[PDB]
């Protein structure tokens, strides 16, 4: 399962 | 032995020719099991191993949704990094992201990692304690402060120690028949004259899984490092791996040479001798 | 700025026996950037139904990719792989060597 | 000089939609909406009677920035009007919310002075204080690290009437990309 959390760089 | 789960993302800017190319794939150990391609037709995350097909529609909906969100983030991050480095809008640029986790044979978490790259170079990476980031340059330092403020570290660490491990172990159980298979190499040797004072001796390893393998040539029980040609291990197309190792020998000293094959699917290491 | 030259291997899935169907492989690795074209050739002519694996990459961020097609070899027929990449002066062509 | 405002407002939460209406008392036949910065773009629209309604798609950080709206009549020559007042469209909800506090306290007698302060452990370069009934925000740079927090003060002067205030943080190189809202703070005049 891949990650749901992510954030602009 | 150990096992791992790993995801890989690539986004490539295609100035003028629509929006960026996005490709995502997931591996358990050396076996691919899911993929997503933004250019593909379905616009769905797709199965690539039989053992994952047993997951229901709710799984495939979540995975599709999250990956598409990831592709959008990647798309906009292409804009942001182009600004950071004052680059023109005419050229193609690339973001790569790798993350995943390892478990030991006892099924305990051994480590996790996440590293990102821009145009083929380290951009920003998660340190080994999973609590902070290492930025390669000033542009990535801006990203670092954003990410500290967004609690990115905590969320990766939670992911890496939590669902990564849980799902990896779920998958290993569901797919144990293939994923936990000992698949030793079929081996054989070839021998071809090169002149009338020398011949080539090539040691072959076929049909093996996993890909970790060691092939060495000895001569009277001593290693032959410098004079041995060997190729990078390579996929065979069917989920298995190949590799060979060759040495040029005087005619006919063939008997003095010995090929040694180490692979975890072998009860003991082989010695092959012509 | 960073540009990596692809390494290329041309091989068959199983050891080749004439009359017996097989798969022909061209494995490109170690390159950057990811734009690339790889075609398989029969007697100098492009084979039309060539498939490939999904783009992925190694620890050093260099990409790899498997292109392959189903085929049935004969002593007469020569095969090769042609790779197109920005780090290459001209497309590079690598003959499949049957006797190895 | 046309009028350019955001509906429901210029602070747009991630993934939401906002309408930039362009308005003018004199008839115009043409409206242009220009975004300036690093993602420059012009949208064209005809309008009606006279006004135009530009839809700004599911908010992401490449849609944030300063917008100006022009008018003209007709196509060739593009007799471009004066630029409208700038309108900054901002994306919120991207980082941890700061704290907001009042000194001497959030309730005060009429005519007594009030100072609201924004604080965070995160290294924001600047803070943005917005009041419920106003379209613009007050802004001000963060100090250097003190006891591990980054902080800015907004002295408000003597208090007349209330206010519900909210505070947002941001970074220098992306001034239209703001953190989550602080908990709203009610300032009462006794």
């Amino acid at each position: 399962m891949l990650i749901y959390s992510m954030w602009g760089k | 032995g150990s096992h791992s789960m790993r995801y890989f993302y690539t986004s490539v800017s295609r100035p003028g020719r629509g929006e960026p190319r996005f490709i995502a794939v997931g591996y358990v150990d050396d076996t691919q099991f899911v993929r997503f391609d933004s250019d593909a037709a379905s616009q769905r995350m797709e199965p690539r191993a039989p053992w994952i097909e047993q997951e229901g529609p709710e799984y495939w909906d979540q995975e599709t949704r999250n990956v598409k969100a990831q592709s959008q983030t990647d798309r906009v991050d292409l804009g942001t990094l182009r600004g950071y480095y004052n680059q023109s809008e005419d050229g193609s640029h690339t973001i790569q992201i790798m993350y995943g986790c390892d478990v030991g044979p006892d099924g305990r978490f051994l480590r996790g990692y996440r590293q990102d790259a821009y145009d083929g170079k380290d951009y920003i990476a998660l340190n080994e304690d999973l609590r902070s980031w290492t930025a390669a340059d000033m542009a990535a330092q801006i990203t670092k402060r954003k990410w500290e403020a967004a609690h990115a570290a905590e969320q990766q660490r939670a992911y890496l120690e939590g669902r990564c491990v849980e799902w990896l172990r779920r998958y290993l159980e569901n797919g144990k028949e293939t994923l936990q298979r000992t698949d030793p190499p079929k081996t054989h040797m070839t021998h071809h004259p090169i002149s009338d004072h020398e011949a080539t001796l090539r040691c072959w390893a076929l049909g093996f899984y996993p890909a970790e393998i060691t092939l060495t040539w000895q001569r009277d029980g001593e290693d032959q490092t410098q004079d041995t040609e060997l190729v990078e291990t390579r996929p065979a197309g069917d989920g298995t791996f190949q590799k060979w190792a060759a040495v040029v020998v005087p005619s006919g000293e063939e008997q003095r040479y010995t090929c040694h094959v180490q692979h975890e699917g072998l009860p003991k290491p082989l010695t092959l001798r012509w | 700025m960073i540009q990596r030259t692809p390494k290329i291997q041309v091989y068959s899935r199983h050891p080749a026996e004439n009359g017996k169907s097989n798969f022909l492989n061209c494995y490109v690795s170690g390159f950057h950037p990811s734009d690339i074209e790889v075609d398989l050739l029969k007697n100098g002519e492009r084979i039309e139904k060539v498939e490939h694996s999904d783009l992925s990459f190694s620890k050093d961020w260099s990409f790899y990719l498997l292109y392959y097609t189903e085929f049935t070899p004969t002593e007469k027929d020569e095969y090769a792989c042609r790779v197109n990449h920005v780090t290459l002066s001209q497309p590079k062509i690598v003959k499949w060597d049957r006797d190895m | 000089k046309p009028s350019l405002l955001a509906h429901p407002g210029p602070l747009v939460k991630s993934e939401e939609t906002v309408i930039l209406q362009c308005w003018s008392d004199v008839r115009f036949e043409h409206f242009l909406l220009h975004r300036e910065g690093k993602y420059k773009d012009t949208l064209h629209l005809i309008g009606e009677h006279s006004k135009a309604n530009f839809s700004i798609g599911p908010m992401m950080q490449d849609l944030a920035g300063t917008y100006r709206c022009y008018g003209s009549v007709t196509h060739s020559p593009y007799q471009l009007s004066a630029p409208s007042d700038p309108l900054d469209i901002v994306i919120t909800g991207l980082y941890e919310k700061p704290s907001l506090s009042a000194q001497p306290g959030p309730t005060v007698l009429a005519g007594e002075s009030v100072t609201l302060s924004c604080s965070s452990r995160s290294s924001y370069d600047m803070y943005h204080l917005s009041r419920e009934g106003e379209a613009h925000e007050r802004r001000f740079s963060a100090g250097p690290k003190v006891n591990g927090t980054f902080q800015a003060d907004f002295p408000l002067g003597p208090a007349t009437h209330g206010g519900t205030y909210r505070c947002f943080g941001s970074f220098r190189d992306s001034p239209y990309e703001w953190s989550n809202s602080s908990d709203p703070l009610l300032v009462s005049v006794t």
